[PDB]
């Protein structure tokens, strides 16, 4: 069980960690999370208290290295950093440990939300969609655009998900204009599957890391991209048996743990009722199905 | 964005554009079988493409082997007129290919749209316009010339016949819609009104009659007056 500790807290915030959030006061003796679950991807993120816009944070996996939080008065926001001498880091949570003056990463045991959402969720694939290699975790925040929102403006700080374009000379062959179009299986299989992301496991990672990013930011370039590798799977007629109970799991657990209150600005009415009602998988998300019934009957 | 009475004149500036009205692609007969079930037959169709600055028209007969063993022809009518529309702009000259394509019927966009991927820089729009290329097949040699098809063809037409020696495309353009509007609303009714006068015939090499300009006036207001008419009777006002 790993630790991120924070030197203080001088501006009241917000703090979320995965789907949990604590509020903390100006100054309050604040010095970070423990008890930490190994094993999976994390976010710890932040809003503050005077400005609720700029929603922001750092995806970070406690095995690549010791990580802390430090407010910076100059950028004004708490930073991620790495501290590269164990035994000052393992000395600093200790004494904070032995003081109470850590808040602990509050898992039910029979609770495997976080799992659920992160199942497919890579560290080192999150760090090829946000490209700053000199730090083992990833900053995004609610502002940043996507390489596809980009071409249609500062390249650095860029959300570099797998570009897909239903209407573009990759997603349709020559000579199967109508067939492509209609029947997205070789854009999926052939082009998305086979030729970029090699497996299924690494397309589910950037759908669920899309979605996160959606929920946790508001970042809507992400939206849309969690909202295309849905439409993309569910608009193809072929996809193996194992990647629709899969996809079916999945979009479970995304549309579970959304704000109700946020239903109106991260769900997309067409996509979603597109690919449960009209689409070639509209019987095959039984579970996704129920949920959105149950829990979002207006959007549809 | 969508072409409407607001941006009119782009039609006549010296931007090559065609209209592609799609109506008559896929057409049947609906009859009863043997049975008592219901049963559609295929007829020739044609997509109607129109440069309306020139009045070149380029006339692809749909033969009805096209469908043969084919489902869902409706949809597959939209992306057929797409690869042929497609077919022809390759095929004509870089000069000659147009920099907008307006189709009539929104649902082409997106057929028409993935056909040419291959031509970026050519623009597909939409219009707001409700214009009457449907009633093309009322043209009595545009008519002949798709029932008599024994295989697909294109047949090259100037749809303004020589209007364009004596009147801008401006006005040719409105006097073809007009035509066009009254063969949709009363076919019969407009027919009379062209040959009624025995004495001005069809060139062979035109469609419509060689009226003089004070002729043409007449008819124009003929074909006016039978459009208004059948409007107070559609509407009862």
């Amino acid at each position: 069980m790993n630790t991120v500790p924070f030197t203080s807290a001088p501006i009241e915030v917000t703090i979320g960690i995965d789907q949990y959030s604590f509020n903390v006061k100006e100054n309050q003796p604040f010095h970070g999370i423990k008890d930490i679950p190994i094993g999976h991807v994390h976010v710890i993120h932040f809003q503050h208290a005077d400005n609720s816009s700029m929603r922001y944070g750092y995806w970070f996996d406690c095995r690549m290295g010791n990580f802390y939080i430090q407010y910076d008065p100059k950028d004004g926001l708490y930073k991620m950093m790495e501290e590269r001498d164990g035994a000052k880091f393992e000395n600093i949570v200790h004494n904070f440990k032995e003081r109470q003056m850590m808040v602990s990463y509050p898992k039910i045991d029979e609770d495997d939300t976080w799992y659920n959402l992160t199942e497919f969720v890579q560290m080192d694939k999150i760090r090829k969609i946000v490209r700053k290699d000199e730090n083992q975790f990833s900053y995004v925040d609610s502002s940043m655009t996507t390489v596809q929102e980009n071409e249609l403006s500062d390249p650095a700080h860029s959300l570099n998900y797998t570009v897909i374009n239903f209407k573009s000379r990759e997603a349709i062959r020559p000579g199967h204009e109508m067939e492509d179009f209609l029947d997205k299986s070789y854009y999926l299989n052939t082009v998305m599957l086979q030729g970029i992301f090699k497996n299924s496991s690494n397309y589910f990672g950037e759908l669920q890391f899309a979605f996160l990013n959606a929920m946790f930011f508001g970042n809507y370039g992400s939206s849309l991209q969690w909202h295309a590798m849905i439409e993309l799977i569910c608009s193809s007629a072929t996809v193996p048996k194992h990647m629709l109970d899969k996809l079916d799991e999945i979009l479970y657990y995304q549309i579970k743990t959304l704000p109700e209150q946020y239903s109106d600005i991260l769900l997309n009415e067409r996509v979603w009722n597109i690919c449960l009602y009209s689409s070639f998988q509209k019987n095959s998300l039984h579970n996704t199905e129920k949920i959105m019934e149950n829990k979002y009957p207006e959007l549809l | 964005g969508a072409m409407n009475s607001s941006n009119y004149a782009e039609l006549f500036n010296n931007d090559i554009k065609l209209f592609v009205d799609d109506t008559n692609v896929y057409r049947v007969t609906v009859h009863k079988t043997f049975e008592g079930n219901v049963a559609t037959k295929a007829i020739n169709g044609c997509i109607f493409t129109l440069n309306p600055k020139t009045g070149h028209l380029f006339l692809k007969i749909i033969h009805t082997s096209v469908w043969a063993g084919q489902k869902r022809l409706s949809q597959l009518a939209k992306w057929k007129t797409a690869e042929e529309v497609s077919a022809l702009v390759r095929s004509l000259p870089k000069e000659e290919q147009p920099k907008q394509i307006i189709v009539t019927r929104k649902a082409m966009l997106d057929p028409l749209e993935v056909h040419m991927l291959d031509f970026p820089n050519i623009a597909i729009r939409p219009t707001e316009l409700r214009l009457p290329f449907s009633a093309a097949m009322s043209i009595d040699k545009l008519s002949d010339v798709v029932m008599k098809a024994t295989e697909p063809q294109m047949v090259l037409f100037n749809i303004y016949d020589d209007w364009l020696d004596r009147i801008s495309s401006y006005t040719a353009f409105s006097r073809l819609t007009l035509l066009l509007r009254a063969l949709k609303t009363n076919e019969e009714s407009a027919k009379m009104i062209l040959l009624s006068d025995p004495t001005i015939t069809i060139k062979s090499y035109h469609l419509w009659p060689s009226f003089t300009d004070e002729q043409w006036i007449t008819i124009e207001s003929q074909m006016r007056d039978l459009i208004l008419t059948e409007y107070g009777r559609k509407y009862n006002v």
